[PDB]
Order: structure tokens, then C-alpha cells, then sequence
């Protein structure tokens, strides 16, 4: 019954301004306090601030010059907007309505939060360099081989090996960010005797600019 | 405000096992602590507030104990769907979050299958030369690597990361990369991947000498 | 006087006298205490006790009160009772009967800048510790010490 | 106070002065009782009457009236009018002719 | 939950101090009445007036008020304000100031199986008419009605 979703930009720039919109559907705001969370990347949650049933405002202390909290009680919607931007606020947003006992107050429902990333790199291509052992040194039935995504921005980037072929003897590991964009690696298991032979490729996009690559192995 | 801590860290554990997870303030909490569960890109849940009031619809496998500034939950019968990220939090002073307990199911144990890649000469010809080395599979998540260049310990551009359980098998995949200019490359020679794992008393070793 | 009506609404709507009007929560209220002498009733020398008939002067700023006179069709200044809106509860300390508070709750006078002022008759019996020495031809050195019986000098601060 | 007025709406919006403060029926309130001798107004030996002006701090705890100071831009203590809540009913066992128990409602320091 | 909270609302949501707790009109009240004298304060001869400070022990059966420990987590008595109970209006009607009622509108008791309690302080000054004849040697038949 109870939902909230929040929704609002992935990409900002620092020094810019962030809004969010948080709509809400089964309950009425008029009777239920609506709290936005931040959760920032390698961080535990913060409470940033709350608003009232009854259409006042509270800040956490800490951002209360950083911050505005607004609602449209017909569109049962409630809106955060922040501004004097930096890096250090990267991290998923949620809207949470609020229970009460008496004055306490406790966080009872989460929206499914947004992804906020605050950086001025601009959308940028991956490149994709194959990976393959320096020497088949062993006759395993089968040997990772893999290749690099490195250098695009902003995410996603999504990586597969042979398009549909790619099965599931393949790894994505996580993005890394580094001098301010994304590096991503990706692996297959192929056997020693068919990846210097078969054109085993992986197929990497990047929905950022629709970019499109494709590299095979060798060695 | 209340500083709130956690443990354990991470936590493994097979189906059906009785857990409890710790949470422990630096204040006197006065019960005011509630349980939430979150799951990767799942908006989070409560679970019990007041330390020990059920949240509605919760299953009653969930429960809740402590008094003053520790606090525990416990789940009597961990189900397959109970495998997430548990935060306590604290909203009788301020609003403080524990890191959270992060819970997978128990696995048994493998080896990481260790591989290393020179950079190719198709990343040579752009002057990069960022090597990358690979650990598929392996069970504990806990493991270490260190990158040697020419015998020579290296650690600037070094970076690392690890996937999550997978879906099937459990196990973890971890990857890692130590980015070089071409000529921080061709300068050396010897090439190695050090990794040290749980399942042996030994570190693991994949070397390559110059291009492949 | 339908817009005085409307002003009076206004500003009652969602009012707590309850509450004191510090604006951020480390504000303090200022309040000006004056007092009027009316009647030297007695001094009782038995008692040790003064008997007076006062008006105070008490003035302070409630931002909650204000109002643009020139949307509320030219009033400048607004009469309302005092116990509908927030009074600093300035007493006599020094009483000797028990009698803290004032006579008569008149109504307060509330400026369009939120300026409020109250003058309200006390009859007050204080102890006065009497200088027996030079009777008949003494001088007596009598004290009314006016305070906030509850808000601390961190909330209200007084003022001569 | 805008954050102070939500505070007390909210705090005393189902308060009962009725049944005791406690979190549970088999807690036993306790207070602490001061007695602040102010003067000592009249000893009156033919009456065997004596007069004191008198404080009576006394002090316990509401479980009901605990609030988050960070829901309230840090508000940490309000005064509110003594009648809103319980209280206990200190009388004076021996008296003469006077009040048993206070008349005197001042504000609550909470 | 503080189950006091349940047994006041279980008892008062739907009650009515105005009315006697009878339940048809014909019906009497019975009050059981313990007056405690605490110190008789004075008696002054010249203004005929007795001063004693008491104790009005007043039990009764209210009906509506009748609960048992078992179902409210084992209260066996309720403080209730005397002003949201029906009480006897006992007055002391030999009073000389006009304080015809208490001193203290102490907290009734409601017991379990409906009986309640009140035992408030009271001073009451009286009508006592003085017999002079024998004084200092004289006893007084003062009276409380
Ligand atoms: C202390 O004061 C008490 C109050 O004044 C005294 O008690 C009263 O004493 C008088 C003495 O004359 C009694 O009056 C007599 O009562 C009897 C009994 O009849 C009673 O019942 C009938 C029928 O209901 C009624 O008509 C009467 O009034 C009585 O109530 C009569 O036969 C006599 O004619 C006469 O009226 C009072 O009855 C009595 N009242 C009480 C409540 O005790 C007490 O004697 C004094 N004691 C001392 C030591 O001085
Ligand atoms: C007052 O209430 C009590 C509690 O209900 C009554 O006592 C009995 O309580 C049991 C509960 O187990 C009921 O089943 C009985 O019907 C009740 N009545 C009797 C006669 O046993 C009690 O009767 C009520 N009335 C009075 C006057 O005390």
C-alpha cells in the first residue's frame, strides 16, 4: 500500500543545485511526516531532514543552510532542493515517512532512493583493450581471458562476451573510479586450444553517448 | 549524537541457523533503537522498532532484544530470503545509522582461480600500459593481493574490486589493475600477482615476463 | 470593524501563549521592566511588610504579533487581552503573602511591529526589613524585586 | 518558536494526566522532593501556628514526555503550564489552617 | 502499553458522574463514612466556632466502575480524579465559614469489583455552642453533622 519514489537528476555538477521530488501514493501527507535520508558512498545513512505533517520544516543542523523541503499536498508530492554542491554528496537519497509515538518519530517506510553523483566530468567513450595471458603456460580445459573497459563516464557501461554467447562463465566486476571516470573489467572462460583460434569478442557499450566496441582475443 | 556500532562486519551463515546480529551504542539508547533491512537495489524495510515491536507483515522469525547500549536482533530461522544488509538506528537523540551487518549464506570453501594479463600492444599503442589481475570463484571474501614489478613491490595505481555472492554458486569474483605510462611499463620486465587466501598456507603466484 | 475582526484572526491562528517567542532557539526575550508607583497604602513595622499600589511597564517584542498595518486597512496598533497572548511571568519574589501576580489582567497592547505592552495594577505586600534603630525619625530602605518566577535569565532578560 | 509550538501540540496531542507517567503499571514514579525554605513569615505560639514561605522542587521523570531535540532545530528543555500534566499530590499532613496541597500552578520546567 | 491507561479508558469512555450509580431510580446509595480527626485545632470560645482538621473516609459500590485485576494486568486500584467520579456530596452542614466541602479534591480509589474510596483532608470550622458555667473546669459537647 504505502510507496514512495523518489526521482530527480543522476548527474550533477558541483556548485550546481540538486532537486529531488519524492511522489507518494496510500497515504496522505497531510498525516504522515515525510524524512529524506542520504546514504553516501562508503558511509552509514544520515538523517538530512523532515517534512511535517502539518507543512513545517526541520534540518539536520548540519545542512540546514544547504537546504529547502517543500510538498504539493494535491499532487502528494514532497521536494528537496539543495544547493553549494560538492563531492562528498554523491550517494543514494531517500524519502522515508515518518511514525510517530507521542513527539517521537522514527523512519517506517523507505523510497527505493536515487542515485545522486555530484562531478563535472563530461560523458566519455570506453575504451576496450583485450586481455589475454602472457603465455599459454598450461592446457586447461578452459582459461580466463577478459578485457579492459577503461576510461568511460558517465555509468552504466554494459559489457558482453559474443553477444548472446556470453553464458554464465562471465564476471563483471565492479567500476572503479579513477582521476575522475570509470574503469570496469570483464572476464570469460574459454578453453586454452579455442580462444587463439575462435574469434572470441567481447561486446561493450556505453548508453552514455551510444558508443559501441568490439575486441577479440589475442595474443 | 549517539555513536552506534556493529557487529559482526559480515557475517555467513546457512539457511535455517539461528543468528544474532549486535548493535551497541556509546550512550544509553533508553530502547529507542530500531532494525532495517536493505537489499541491494531494494528500498529498504523495517523490520522492528522500540527493540522489540515487530513491524507489521515482518515475519515473526525476527526478533528483537537489548536494554541501556547494547541492543541485539535475531533472526531464529534464517530463510534464503533473509540474506541482506541489516542497519540498526537510533532516533532518540539525533538519528544515528550502524554501518550496518552485511549476511550471506555460508559457502564452501574455494580457491581462487588466479590469472594475471599483460597490457596489450593495443593499449601499448596508446601509451597506456594498465596490467590487470583476476580472482574467480573464490570463497571467503577474505583475500589479499599485492603487485611486484621486476621483484619490486609496487603499490601507486593499484586498485581492486570485488563482485557480491554470485546468484548460483556463492562464491566471489574479485578483480584487480595497476595502471602505468608506457614507459613506467617498458622500464621493467618481470611481472607478478601475489594472492594470499584462506585456503592455503602459501600465497598463490601468476607471473608473465614481457609481452604475450 | 470588520478588519480589525480579520487582523485579530490572523494573527491568533495557529498563536500559542504558551510558548515564548524566541525566535531561534538560543534567542532570549527582553522585557522591560518598569514600574508606576500609585498609593504607598502602608508599611506595617509588625509585619515587616510594605503594602503598595502599582502599575508595572511591561514591554517586550513578539515577533508572532506583527503585521503590516498598510494590508490590514491602516491599524497601527492592536488592544488584546492579555491572557491570549504570551506573558513573561514577572512576579514579586520579595512578596509577603503569597501574592505573585498582578491584580488585574488588563489587555496588552500589541504594536503592527510586534511590540507588546502591559501595564498591569498590583496591589503587592513585600517584606521590608525595617530599620528599628532611629524610631520615630527613621528611614526605612524598602526592595520590590520583580523576576520570572520560571524562564531562566537564558530566556527572558530583564530590563530596567 | 515555531519548532517549540509543534513540540508541545504534538507532546500533549493524547496525553493523559490521569494514570501515572510510567512506561508500565508496576513502575513505581519516583520523585525527588526538595524543600526550599524561602522565610520564615510568622511563628505564631499562641495558635501553635507556624507560617514559612516555602518551594517545593519536585522532580520526576515522564515517560511520555521524552522528544528528539534534532525534530526540534535542538530544542532541549520547555516550559509548560503544570496543569497539562500528572503530578504528584504532595499534601502537608500537618496542617493548620492554610492549603494541604499547592495552589500555585507554575510552569513545568520539561 | 501502561495498562492504567486501558482500565481508565475501559472504565470512563462512557461514563457519567452525574448520575447515581443505581441501576433503577429507587434504588439507595449506601455510603460507608469514617471520619478521622487528625488534631482538633481549636476551640475558640468567643466566636463559638471548632476547628479540627479530618479525614472523610467515604466507601461505595459503583457499578460502572466495577473491573477485574485479571483482565488489566493486575491493578487492584486506579487513582482517579474525585471530579470525574459521581460522589455523595457529603457537606458538613454545622459549618460557621461556609466551607461546606473538603479542603483537598484528593484522587478517588477505584478498587476492583467496583468499590471506590475517597479519603480527602479536610479542616472544618463548626458551630459550637459553648457552655461558660464551670470554666476553666468546663467539657464542651462540640458536634460534626
Ligand atoms: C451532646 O449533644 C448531643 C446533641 O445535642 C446530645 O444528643 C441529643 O441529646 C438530646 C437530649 O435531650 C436528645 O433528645 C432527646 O432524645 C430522645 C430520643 O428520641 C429520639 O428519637 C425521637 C424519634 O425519632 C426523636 O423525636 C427525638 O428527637 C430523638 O431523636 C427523646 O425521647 C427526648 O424527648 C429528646 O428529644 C437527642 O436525641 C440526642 N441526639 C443525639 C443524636 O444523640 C447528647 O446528649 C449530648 N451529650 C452530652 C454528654 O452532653
Ligand atoms: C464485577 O466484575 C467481575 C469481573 O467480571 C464479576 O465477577 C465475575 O467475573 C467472571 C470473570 O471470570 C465472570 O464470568 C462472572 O460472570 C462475574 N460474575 C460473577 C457473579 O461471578 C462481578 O460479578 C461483577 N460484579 C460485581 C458486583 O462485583
Amino acid at each position: 500500500e504505502v510507496q514512495l519514489q523518489e526521482s530527480g537528476p543522476g548527474l550533477v555538477q558541483p556548485s550546481e543545485t540538486l532537486s529531488l521530488t519524492c511522489t507518494v501514493s496510500g497515504f496522505s501527507l497531510t498525516s504522515y511526516s515525510v524524512s529524506w535520508l542520504r546514504q553516501p558512498s562508503g558511509k552509514g545513512p544520515e538523517w538530512m531532514g523532515r517534512m511535517w505533517d502539518d507543512g513545517g520544516t526541520v534540518y539536520n543542523s548540519g545542512l540546514k543552510s544547504r537546504l529547502s523541503i517543500s510538498r504539493d499536498t494535491s499532487k502528494n508530492q514532497v521536494f528537496l532542493k539543495m544547493n553549494s554542491l560538492q563531492t562528498d554528496d554523491t550517494g543514494t537519497y531517500y524519502c522515508t515517512r515518518d511514525e510517530r509515538i507521542r513527539a517521537i518519530n522514527w523512519f517506517a517506510y523507505w523510497g527505493q532512493g536515487t542515485l545522486v553523483t555530484v562531478s563535472s566530468a563530461e560523458t566519455t567513450a570506453p575504451s576496450v583493450y583485450p586481455l589475454a595471458p602472457g603465455t599459454a603456460l598450461k592446457s586447461n580445459s578452459m582459461v580466463t581471458l577478459g578485457c579492459l573497459v577503461k576510461g568511460y563516464f558517465p555509468e552504466p557501461v554494459t559489457v558482453t562476451w559474443n553477444s548472446g554467447a556470453l553464458s554464465s562463465g562471465v564476471h563483471t566486476f565492479p567500476a572503479v573510479l579513477q582521476s575522475g571516470l570509470y574503469t570496469l573489467t570483464s572476464s570469460v572462460t574459454v578453453p586454452s586450444s579455442t580462444w587463439p583460434s575462435q574469434t572470441v569478442t567481447c561486446n561493450v557499450a556505453h548508453p552514455g553517448q551510444q558508443h559501441q566496441r568490439w575486441t577479440r582475443k589475442l595474443c | 549524537d549517539i555513536v552506534i556500532t556493529q557487529s559482526p562486519s559480515l557475517l555467513s551463515a546457512s539457511v535455517g541457523d539461528r543468528v544474532t546480529l549486535t548493535c551497541k551504542g556509546s550512550q544509553n539508547i533508553d530502547n529507542y533503537l530500531a532494525w532495517y533491512q536493505q537489499k541491494l537495489g531494494e528500498a529498504p524495510k523495517l523490520l522492528i522498532y522500540k527493540t522489540n515491536s515487530l513491524q507489521t507483515g515482518i515475519p515473526s522469525r525476527f526478533s528483537g532484544s537489548g536494554s541501556g547500549t547494547d541492543y541485539t536482533l535475531t533472526i531464529s530461522s534464517l530463510h534464503s530470503e533473509d540474506l541482506a544488509t541489516y542497519y540498526c538506528y537510533q532516533y532518540i537523540n539525533g538519528y544515528t545509522f550502524g554501518t550496518g551487518t552485511k549476511l550471506e549464506l555460508k559457502r564452501a570453501d574455494a580457491a581462487p582461480t588466479v590469472s594475471i594479463f599483460p597490457p596489450s600492444t593495443e593499449q601499448l599503442a596508446t601509451g597506456g600500459a594498465s596490467v590487470v589481475c583476476l580472482m574467480n570463484n573464490f570463497y571467503p571474501r577474505d583475500i589479499s593481493v599485492k603487485w611486484k614489478i621486476d621483484g619490486t613491490e609496487r603499490r601507486d595505481g593499484v586498485l581492486d574490486s570485488v563482485t557480491d555472492q554470485d546468484s548460483k554458486d556463492s562464491t566471489y569474483s574479485m578483480s584487480s589493475t595497476l595502471s602505468l605510462t608506457k614507459a613506467d611499463y617498458e622500464s621493467h620486465n618481470l611481472y607478478t600477482c601475489e594472492v594470499v587466501h584462506k585456503t592455503s598456507s602459501s600465497p598463490v603466484v601468476k607471473s608473465f615476463n614481457r609481452n604475450e | 470593524s470588520e478588519a480589525e475582526g480579520r487582523l485579530r484572526e490572523k494573527l491568533f491562528s495557529g498563536y500559542d501563549s504558551s510558548v515564548r517567542p524566541a525566535r531561534e532557539v538560543g534567542d532570549r526575550v527582553r522585557v522591560s521592566v518598569g514600574l508606576i508607583l500609585a498609593q504607598l497604602i502602608s508599611l506595617n513595622e509588625k509585619d515587616e511588610e510594605m503594602s503598595t499600589k502599582v502599575y508595572l511597564d511591561l514591554e517586550w517584542t513578539d515577533y508572532r504579533l506583527s503585521w503590516d498595518p498598510a494590508e490590514h486597512d491602516g491599524i497601527d496598533s492592536l488592544r488584546i487581552t492579555a491572557e491570549s497572548v504570551w506573558l513573561p511571568d514577572v512576579v514579586l519574589l520579595n512578596n509577603n503573602d503569597g501574592n505573585f501576580d498582578v491584580a488585574l489582567d488588563i489587555s496588552v497592547v500589541v504594536s503592527s511591529d510586534g511590540s507588546v505592552r502591559w501595564q498591569p495594577p498590583g496591589i503587592y505586600r513585600s517584606s521590608c526589613s525595617i530599620q528599628v534603630t532611629y524610631f520615630p525619625f527613621d528611614w526605612q530602605n524598602c526592595t520590590m524585586v520583580f523576576s520570572s518566577y520560571s524562564y531562566d535569565s537564558s530566556e527572558v532578560s530583564l530590563q530596567t | 518558536s515555531e519548532h517549540e509550538t509543534r513540540l508541545v501540540a504534538k507532546l500533549f496531542k493524547d496525553y493523559s494526566s490521569v494514570v501515572r507517567p510510567v512506561e508500565d503499571h508496576r513502575q513505581v514514579v519516583e520523585v525527588t522532593v526538595g524543600l526550599q525554605l524561602i522565610q520564615l513569615i510568622n511563628v505564631d505560639e499562641v495558635n501553635q501556628i507556624v507560617t514559612t514561605n516555602v518551594r517545593l522542587k519536585q522532580q520526576w521523570v515522564d515517560y511520555n514526555l521524552k522528544w528528539n531535540p534534532d525534530d526540534y532545530g535542538g530544542v532541549k528543555k520547555i516550559h509548560i503550564p503544570s496543569e497539562k500534566i500528572w503530578r504528584p499530590d504532595l499534601v502537608l499532613y500537618n496542617n493548620a489552617d492554610g492549603d494541604f496541597a499547592i495552589v500555585k500552578f507554575t510552569k513545568v520546567l520539561l | 502499553k501502561n495498562e492504567e491507561l486501558r482500565l481508565y479508558h475501559h472504565l470512563f469512555n462512557n461514563y457519567d458522574p452525574g448520575s447515581r450509580p443505581v441501576r433503577e431510580p429507587e434504588d439507595t446509595v449506601t455510603i460507608s463514612l469514617k471520619v478521622t480527626l487528625t488534631n482538633l485545632i481549636s476551640l475558640n470560645e468567643k466566636e463559638e466556632t471548632l476547628t479540627t482538621s479530618v479525614w472523610i473516609g467515604i466507601d461505595w459500590q459503583d457499578y460502572r466502575l466495577n473491573y477485574s485485576k485479571d483482565d488489566f494486568g493486575g491493578i487492584e486500584t486506579l487513582r482517579v480524579p474525585s471530579e470525574l467520579v459521581w460522589l455523595p456530596e457529603i457537606v458538613l452542614e454545622n459549618n460557621i465559614d461556609g466551607q461546606f466541602g473538603v479542603a483537598y479534591d484528593a484522587n478517588v480509589l477505584v478498587y476492583e469489583g467496583g468499590s471506590v474510596t475517597w479519603l480527602p483532608p479536610a479542616i472544618y470550622r463548626s458551630v459550637c455552642a459553648v457552655e461558660v458555667t464551670y470554666f476553666p473546669f468546663d467539657w464542651q459537647n462540640c458536634s460534626l453533622i
